[PDB]
DNA sequence: CGCGGGAGCTATGACCATGATTACGAATTGC
DNA sequence: GAATAAGCAATTCGTAATCATGGTCATAGCTCCCGCG
């Protein structure tokens, strides 16, 4: 009986069970019900003695139990890290047990479920007829998981059930208030059992006068007066509140697969559910699948505390009390977590998502003909795009322009749409779905039915842009991978960070190895150096660098160290240099080289000089094992990334090998974060020791190095810089290069793994042969075991501000001279976040004028400062006065929380005097726009004190008053200091700095 | 004691002057939230909603914080039953009898104790559900307990999955100990030491401890 | 949060919260722990973490009178306020200077009798100490609900020096004159240095110590060095006329910034000489004075915490006495003998070679791990064949050069250790 | 040579305070370390003003 | 010496001594400018190199009280 | 000159510097006796015979009477 | 050899200065007349020690 | 003739305002 | 009723404690101006 895992959930309440929501190859959803148990593994002289006898008992093996314990020794009297290998039982307890010295207890009882049971939660499973027995009807119960879920058979689609929808609220203050204001439109997305997607707006007629439902009606709108007079293929359907509601309530009550929203958890349902009860004290009642417990949707707000400072309550999360097996699913959580963006309003996620670049056909008046296809820009692109078009009400030309559609096209590989666009110079521009023309609250004041009609094509985008961030995202895919990797639950793959989605595979490899860490004594946590970043030699790059990155540097650090927590034989410190040359010389005859590597590492306590942790290379290690499934993987999720053609794809399979790159990196993280099981002082401070060594060692052979006659020449020796091996250490390794090519390579920049490889040549293509030729030559003698490195890019006209601050345009591998560069920014003013679009509009306005006018060349450094500074000073005056640019060009953005060291810190202030004074309420870990606000009346500030206190937090609905205005001085001083570390000429730019705003500028030292 | 008037539920309002900060807000969202919340039939009677509103803020230290009143028979002050029959009030006075050894009491009353304000969090609920007003006290029980939380030291919770989120919902850091409730299960109630935990946080804290032996009635 | 482990750990920090100017740096680094735990568990919470405590014992002692002053009748317990290093040992159970707050390594038997005494009674607060010639004497006890003779007889019982306490019954008011503090001065007769008498109430806390004497400025003639051990030397500072003048640290020469042929601040006493506890205004840097004094003593002697220690041939004679063991010619009856004694082979288990070898010279550990630090090591199986100095920055220190200077002798006695230590367990 | 000889016990004398200066100053309390600094300024504008007339005449 | 104390008539004697001391080089020094208001010739190399090394030691003197903390 | 204040203000603020200039010359004699070299005063002997006289008719001559 | 030319240059200005006042001293009003009259004993004073000074040997 | 009351000057240590220096935390990003 | 959390490096911006430098203010020397017995 061939099933498909779409989500495992459990029972809360009454008795413990787990459910697995699956559907077979016809279709027809079946519901696996299980006796969920509270697992406990305890030795066996500890499973003879537990005074009450187990409810289930299972033989776990003969496993070896490890203390991970970091004790220093000062002498290399280290005793034997604590291995007990003894008989271990799983102890499967139906209510939750106490019991004393019982190991393995960091781990959930799902993942123990999966792993002891063997069950891939993305798994196709032929199910064993005879070990289920039927509740009711599409229900089973299954008592025994290991003979049920034996036969692992391959992969089969299935049809997923999915809901996306979006709510719009009448507000005529600043935001819906439930007890007082009315819900407009509700729109749905059915895409049902058999592949059918239904689009179709739920219409408020309490809004309406009668002549205007008649004339609702006979524009083709459905009038409904109860919930089964109600049509889902009608596309427009009025019906009143409490009809609406019950619709809402029918359709949350349905067992989908997936109910996505965006901000709906926190919002839509939750406003949906409050207006329900308050209407007509109904709920959206969620049934078990054997229908033994009901709930109702409470929208329980679920708090992500930090793990760094105070440990202060960081991000905040609403999800849904449902025990049906529906993943109800908040995209706003999901692209917060993942996604890095100034806002995370749908505006702002689908501007950052379905960008275009479109051509113009035709040029009119008021009418701009965009089309784009796979040749305008990249393939899927464009799909996409039409895609997003089929319900899109507004294209987003350029950056700043909003133009309505008012024709829209679906050609076959693309789009075409007309836009309410003025006469515009160029030919292709980008095109996006960004913010709106509209004022929601006053077209509420004056709500007619064209307002009615309009803003159900504005609800149908908003829930149909759901299922089109759905799959841009991948998220079903992405979903897919987390529970196959993490060994979690489909609806608990995103929820949680790093520690968890770790546990699951973790598990299965000390299952699978037979270990057990513990601990006896408390972890320690001192302040440890981290990766290796160099000083950029030179600020400006007229010449190509190549850029060498390792392959997972700190995971292969781990594996090729065996960086473990049980594999940690010893921590060997000294306080003083006689003990050192002592432990030194009785670690050379002590510890053999290559089975042992010993890691020299700064001193965890200022007491100590040296301390050097040894690590056996003779059991592969947990760490290692676990970072291997990780990056096998990353690696399968990169064989698809380049085997993927449309952008869709090759954006969904670049995020999913990102994702296991963060994870691989987490696996590392853990072993420095006090807090976690896999907390290893050691195995993290060796980790960034061997990396820094790494670091040290791909730049020395790269600094210095000289190709010549078609032989290359490192300047320094191949020598494994931590032992002695058996390949080469001839720098002069032979080529498979043209023999005229005599070029010369230094290392001017290195950001931990990747290092900055100035080649003296400025043709791309040569670039780009000899860098390959480069890689290839460091991966075969340079490197060693599982060291790999990659040339990911040539970057041209590197622009270094500072350490991680770069401005470049990157020509990747695969690229050549003829293919078009890639502005790459790392860390500058166009990336930050808290950091407006003013200033990243003006700071990317005057770099391209200093690189216009550096390579012209003819005219000296000083009246470049000169000029430039003249420029900055009239248009600093200009915005000062003329004040045209708008209030989204100097809106900053930073996430709201609560960990702060004091409790009166200005932003928390800032933001609970917003949540006070404002219906929107700002959650933590949510992205507000705040601004500079003073009054207009106040003169141009030199002496500036009290900064924090001109915040204002703005939304959507605001506006900026006649007695307010933009406080342009603070913006104006960070981009005049980035302008003036930009430009040097200190003694000039600190009298332009004086007799502009009073204060001596920051200039950045090399 | 100073009063303010309101639209409808009690049409008045009884407040001490330590709670004068926070009144405004106070029927700025009772005024929406109180005509729905009149519908539906309430655990108290509307009138001993704000009872606690007269209490005095600053020679109070400690927060003993329900979530909710009893889902019959409230009588607007938390944690009181005259009748006695409430088994909250009856496993905390097993609690403080076990703590001070007076066994022989007929009641026990949280409110009349120096220095513990008795709140819950959402301060009303339908006749025979918890927590079902959440709905309606959600920006109320926030600014009222942010308002309790400047002035007292310490703030007692009594509940685990209640108060889960009670960090976030108060902003300023104050003394906060998640206690369990009476009636969960498991006994767990009787295991912990929260009220001893109370006293000792009030000596850190340099305040005068609660001699929890003055809300026995006899 | 809500245990019962969590209120003793709450109990615990409260506790230590109370003696914060009591406790050493483990038990403040303890304290910040848990203040640590109850902000993460508890959220904000009444104490703060602490970085730098000033030791001070002047919440539980009266501010000194110096003048004559009339005695309430009642009963009174007048204790003999000494001369050296005030100590106290808290519940943190290791040693505390006042001023300073830094653990000071002690004989391990005076150690264990203070822990019998504090698992006697754990209603003592702390126990006051002196630290004058290398002679631990207990001042004071302060306790609750125990008067202080209980005390020091129960330590009496354990060995530790104890000043004769005595109890003296007052019934008028008595004038407290510079006449009967002789007498008490006399009544108490120890030869041992005090500065001032401290008496009690038999029912009433806040201690007040009275003090007659007199600011007094002798001119100087020169700083001799008196043995007080195997290697320490306690600091000495003369008038021209004879007198002589008591030191209580090495600390107190540099602190004071002592040199000849200088009036120093003193107060004289009836029999005693005390040297105040005054910064010196000279303006002259710490390591200059140390350079004058160890030249005007001696560049053999050099600064060992509270004492200068000598240097020498050093061979077998101070190790055996740094073991406290008999004596022996050669290694090979030296190893036997450890052999014999089980807590000596234990000792020598637990300490490291160059512990035992720092300790066996009379070594600071700061001074030594800095000149250690910047010198290399040429080494053949564990042991030092060849030694050579890199960075000569520290040899402007007279300590460190001394040390650098008999470094040989360490190298000896560091041989020596390390042959004793393979053959006992290899 | 008179001033030459004036000069000298001058310096003599003004030696013996200075060895003195040395002696005390180590205990001197504030106030008193204030009032001899003092002498000591007035001591400067002295030898400057002594400086003044040799140099310039 | 002897055993002294109380150092303030101490103090009070060693600034009415430099009373003196400063009395007799103010004292030299108007009697220095009126024999160079007389005319009469002076070679004063010797007498700069007298006051630089006076100088010097005031400064000795100076340089160990005036700074406190 | 008119009403003499500026000669009697010239001669007090010139009396005063003779005094302090008289003191000079006591205070450096007696420095020069003090530091022991052997000296013989007869011409200056001579010198304050005849300013002492001379001064003694002109404060003979300046009385008001 | 200095102080003999001084105090001829004292000669000389004290010479100068009886010489102007027996020019003025026709009127001199009595409150200023009686304090250069104790001018002229405090100085009367001050050469009287000096004198002193140079009889005592 | 000789010392006390008084008034003006000259620095001089100390206190405070202003502005530059630096630690310190948040916020972000790069890794 | 109750049932987690990746590290460090480096840069910039704002706030706040600390300190260099200068202005100012009480105060000690200090030195004459005048006076009265
Ligand atoms: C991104 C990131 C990286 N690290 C560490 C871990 C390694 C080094 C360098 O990793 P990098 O991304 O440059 O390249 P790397 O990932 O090593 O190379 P690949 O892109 O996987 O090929 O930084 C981390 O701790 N946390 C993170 O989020
Ligand atoms: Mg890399």
């Amino acid at each position: 009986m061939d099933v498909r895992c779409i989500n495992w959930f459990e029972s809360h309440g009454e008795n413990r069970f787990l459910y697995l929501k699956s559907r077979c190859r016809n279709g027809e959803t079946v519901f696996i019900r299980f006796p969920h148990y509270f697992y406990y593994v305890v030795t066996d002289e500890i499973y003879q003695s537990l005074s009450p006898p187990p409810f289930n008992a299972r033989p776990m093996g003969k496993m070896r139990t490890i203390d991970i314990d970091e004790t220093i020794s000062y002498n290399l009297d280290i005793k034997d890290r604590k291995c007990s290998v003894a008989d271990m039982w799983l102890i499967e307890e139906p209510k939750k047990r106490s019991i004393q010295n019982a190991t393995m207890d960091e781990f959930f009882n799902i993942s123990w479920f999966y792993i002891s049971n063997g069950i891939s939660p993305d798994g196709c499973y032929s199910l064993d007829e005879q070990y289920l027995t039927k509740i009711n009807n599409g229900c089973y119960h299954c008592d025994d998981p290991r003979n049920c879920f034996a036969k692992e058979i391959p992969r089969f689609d299935i049809p997923r059930s999915y809901l996306f929808l979006d709510i719009e609220c009448h507000f005529d203050k600043k935001f819906p208030s439930v007890f007082i204001n009315p819900i407009s439109h509700t729109s749905y997305c059915y895409i049902d059992l058999s592949g059918k997607r239904l689009l179709f707006t739920l219409i408020n007629e309490e809004m309406l006068t009668e002549q205007e439902i008649q004339e609702a009606v006979d524009r083709g709108c459905l009038r409904i007066q109860s919930l089964m007079e109600m049509d889902y293929e009608r596309e427009l359907v009025l019906c009143s509140e409490i009809v609406l509601l019950r619709i809402a309530k029918q359709l949350l009550e349905l067992t989908f697969d997936y109910v996505v929203t965006f901000n709906g958890h926190n919002f839509d349902l939750r406003y949906i559910t409050n207006r329900l009860e308050l209407l007509t004290g109904e709920k959206i009642i969620f049934r078990s699948p054997d229908k033994k417990e009901a709930v109702h949707l409470c929208i329980y707000e679920r708090n992500q505390s930090s793990h760094k400072g105070v440990c202060g309550m960081a991000n905040t999360t609403f999800h849904v009390n449902n025990n049906n097996g529906t993943i109800f699913f908040d995209l706003y959580s999901f692209i917060q977590k993942s996604e890095k963006l100034d806002s995370y309003k749908l505006d702002s996620i689908s501007k950052n998502a379905f960008s275009c670049m479109g051509k113009v056909l035709n040029r009119g008046v008021r009418e701009m003909t965009f089309i784009g296809d796979d040749t305008t820009d990249a393939k899927g692109k464009a799909d996409t795009f039409a895609k997003v078009l089929t319900t899109g009400n507004y294209v987003t030309v350029d950056e700043d322009i909003i133009c309505k559609v008012i024709r829209k096209d679906i050609l076959e590989n693309g789009f075409k749409v007309v836009l309410s666009c003025p006469t515009l110079p160029n030919d292709i521009y980008k095109l996006s779905f960004g913010k709106d023309d509209i004022d929601l609250a006053q077209m509420y004041k004056d709500y007619n039915l064209n307002i009615a009609l309009d803003m159900a094509r504005y609800c149908i985008h908003d829930a149909c842009l759901c299922q089109y961030l759905w799959e841009y995202y991948g998220v079903e895919t992405k979903t897919d991978a987390g529970a196959a990797t993490y060994v979690l639950p489909q609806s608990m793959v995103f929820e949680y960070r790093a520690s968890t989605i770790i546990k699951g595979p973790l598990l299965k490899l000390l299952l699978e190895t037979k270990t057990i860490l513990v601990r006896s004594e408390t972890k320690q946590k001192f302040p440890y150096e981290g990766g290796k970043v160099f000083a950029p030699k030179q600020k400006m790059f007229s010449n190509n660098v190549l850029i060498f990155d390792y392959n997972s540097l700190y995971p292969n650090v781990c594996i090729f160290g065996n960086l473990s927590p049980e594999t940690l034989v010893g921590v060997v410190v000294s306080t003083n240099r006689l003990e050192e040359e002592i432990n030194n010389q009785l670690l050379l005859q002590k510890y053999p080289p290559p089975r042992y590597i010993t890691v020299h590492c700064e001193p965890r306590l200022p007491n100590l000089i040296s301390e050097i942790a040894i690590f056996d290379r003779s059991i592969e290690g947990t760490i290692p094992r676990l970072l291997r499934t990780f990056l096998a993987e990353r690696a399968r999720y990169k064989k698809m990334l380049k085997q993927a053609t449309s952008s869709t794809e090759k954006a969904i399979y670049d995020s999913m090998q990102y994702t296991y790159k963060i994870v691989a990196n987490s696996v590392y993280g853990l072993m420095g974060f006090r807090n976690s099981a896999l907390y290893s002082y050691a195995s993290a401070k060796s980790c960034t020791s061997i990396g820094r060594r790494m670091i040290l060692y791909l730049e020395s052979v790269l600094n210095g190095a000289e190709l010549s006659n078609g032989m290359l020449r490192f300047a320094n020796t191949l020598s494994n810089p931590f032992y002695m091996d058996d390949r080469d250490i001839n720098p002069i390794v032979k080529t498979s290069l043209p023999i005229d090519y005599r070029f010369r390579f230094r290392s001017v920049y290195g950001d931990t793994d990747s290092v900055f490889t100035e080649i003296d040549s400025q043709d791309v293509d040569k670039s780009i042969e000899i860098a390959k030729e480069l890689e290839r030559l460091i991966n075969s003698r340079v490197l060693f075991n599982n060291f790999k490195i990659e040339f990911e890019a040539v970057y041209k006209n590197l622009i270094m501000q500072s350490k991680k601050k770069y401005t470049t345009m990157k020509y990747s591998a695969s690229s050549n001279s003829k293919s078009v560069p890639e502005r790459i920014n790392k860390g500058t003013s166009e990336t930050r976040r808290d950091v407006s679009k003013f200033h990243k509009n003006m700071i990317k306005t005057y770099k391209t004028r200093l690189s216009e006018m550096l390579s012209e060349g003819r005219m000296n450094s000083n009246q470049v400062c000169i000029d430039i500074l003249r420029s900055l000073e009239t248009d600093l005056r200009s915005e000062f006065d003329s004040r045209s640019s708008p209030l989204e060009l100097f809106m900053l953005s930073r996430m709201h929380h609560s960990n702060y060291k004091s409790a009166d810190n200005p932003n928390m202030y800032l933001v609970t005097e917003y949540n006070k004074n404002n219906p929107e309420t700002i959650e933590l870990g949510e992205r507000y726009y705040f601004a500079y606000i003073c009054p207009a009346n106040v003169p141009w500030t030199k002496k500036l004190v009290n900064i924090k206190t001109y915040e204002t937090i703005i939304d959507r609905s605001f506006k900026l008053g006649s007695n307010q205005r933009i406080f342009y001085e603070v913006y104006f001083k960070r981009l005049t200091s980035e302008i003036v570390n930009l430009l040097d000429n200190k003694v000039l730019c600190i009298s332009f700095f004086q007799r502009m705003f009073g204060s001596r500028p920051t200039f950045y030292e090399a | 004691m100073n009063s303010v008037t309101i639209s409808h539920a009690p049409y008045t309002i009884t407040y001490h002057d330590d709670w004068e900060p926070v009144m405004s807000q106070l029927v700025e969202f009772y005024n929406e939230v109180a005509s729905w919340l009149l519908r539906d039939e309430t655990s108290p009677i509307p009138d001993k909603f704000f009872i606690q509103l007269k209490q005095p803020l600053r020679n109070k230290r400690v927060c003993v914080c329900g979530i909710d009143p009893y889902p019959k028979d409230g009588t607007g002050v938390p944690f009181e039953s005259p009748n006695f029959t409430k088994k909250s009030i009856k496993e905390i006075a097993s609690s403080i009898s076990r703590l001070t050894g007076v066994i022989d009491y007929k009641g026990y009353n949280l409110n009349i104790i120096d220095g513990v304000i008795p709140w819950n969090y959402y301060l009303s609920c339908k006749l025979g559900e918890t927590k079902s007003h959440a709905i309606y006290w959600d920006k109320i029980s926030k600014l009222l307990l942010q308002h309790i939380t400047k002035h007292v030291s310490v703030l007692y919770c009594l509940g685990k999955t209640d108060f889960s989120n009670i960090r976030a919902k108060l902003e300023s850091p104050v003394t906060t100990i998640v206690g369990y409730h009476p009636a969960a299960r498991d006994h767990q109630f009787e295991k912990d030491r929260s009220f001893e935990i109370i006293n000792v946080l009030l000596e850190l804290d340099n305040k005068t401890p609660i001699n929890w032996a003055q809300g026995f009635i006899y | 949060m809500t245990s019962s482990a969590d209120l003793t750990n709450l109990k615990e920090l409260l506790s230590l919260y109370k003696s914060l100017r009591f406790s050493d740096s483990v038990a403040i680094e303890k304290y910040n722990s848990l203040v640590e735990w109850g902000t993460s568990t508890y959220w904000k919470i009444g104490v703060q973490k602490v970085t730098n405590v000033e030791t001070s014992i002047s919440d539980y002692y009266d501010e000194v009178k110096n003048k004559p002053f009339n005695i309430d009748p009642g009963y009174y317990i007048f204790l003999p306020v000494y001369f050296g290093s005030v100590f106290i040992y808290s519940k943190g159970k290791n040693m505390v200077e006042l001023g300073s707050g830094n653990s000071f390594q002690i004989p391990d038997e005076i150690r264990s009798a203070c822990n019998k005494v504090l698992d006697s009674d754990n209603g003592i607060d702390f126990l006051r100490f002196v630290l004058l010639n290398n002679r631990w004497i207990m001042e004071d006890a302060i306790s609750k609900y125990q008067s202080p003779v209980n005390i020091f007889k129960l330590a009496s019982e354990y060995g530790l020096n104890i000043p004769n306490y005595l109890e003296i019954e007052i019934e008028e008011d008595t004038l407290f004159d510079d006449e009967l503090y002789s007498i008490m001065e006399r009544s108490f007769d120890d030869t041992f240095p005090k500065i001032s008498i401290s008496y009690i109430k038999l029912g009433e806390l806040k201690r007040q110590v009275v003090d007659f004497f007199k600011f007094s400025f002798m001119y100087i003639e020169s700083i001799k060095v008196d043995r007080i051990g195997d290697n320490i030397f306690i600091p000495s500072v003369i008038t021209k006329s004879g007198k002589k003048i008591l030191v209580k640290d090495v600390d107190h020469l540099i602190r004071s910034k002592v040199r000849e042929h200088t009036f120093v601040k003193v107060k004289k006493k009836n029999t005693f000489s005390i040297l105040y506890d005054y910064d010196g205004n000279g303006t002259e840097t710490r390591g200059e004075v140390i350079k004058r004094i160890i030249d005007t003593i001696g560049r053999d002697y050099y600064v060992n915490g509270k004492y200068f220690s000598k240097v020498g041939i050093a061979g077998l004679k101070q190790l055996t006495n740094k073991l406290d063991i008999n004596e022996c010619a050669t290694v090979d009856e030296l190893v036997d003998e450890i052999n014999k004694s089980g807590t000596v082979k234990r000792k020598i288990k637990n300490q490291s070679v160059f512990d035992l070898s720092r300790e066996c010279l009379g070594y600071p550990e700061a001074d030594f791990i800095t000149l250690v630090n910047n010198m290399r090591f040429k080494i053949e199986n564990c042991k030092v064949v060849n030694f050579n100095i890199e960075n000569t920055n520290c040899l402007n220190n007279p300590s460190i050069e001394t040390i650098y200077g008999n470094f040989n002798q360490f190298v000896s006695i560091f041989n020596t250790v390390t042959d004793v230590k393979k053959r006992l367990f290899e | 040579s008179d001033l030459k000889v004036a000069t000298d016990n001058i310096v003599k004398d003004l030696k013996k305070i200075i060895t003195r200066i040395s002696a005390v100053s180590t205990v001197l309390e504030d106030v008193q370390a204030a009032g001899i600094s003092r002498q000591f300024t007035s001591m400067t504008k002295a030898i400057t003003t002594l400086s003044d007339l040799v140099t310039e005449g």
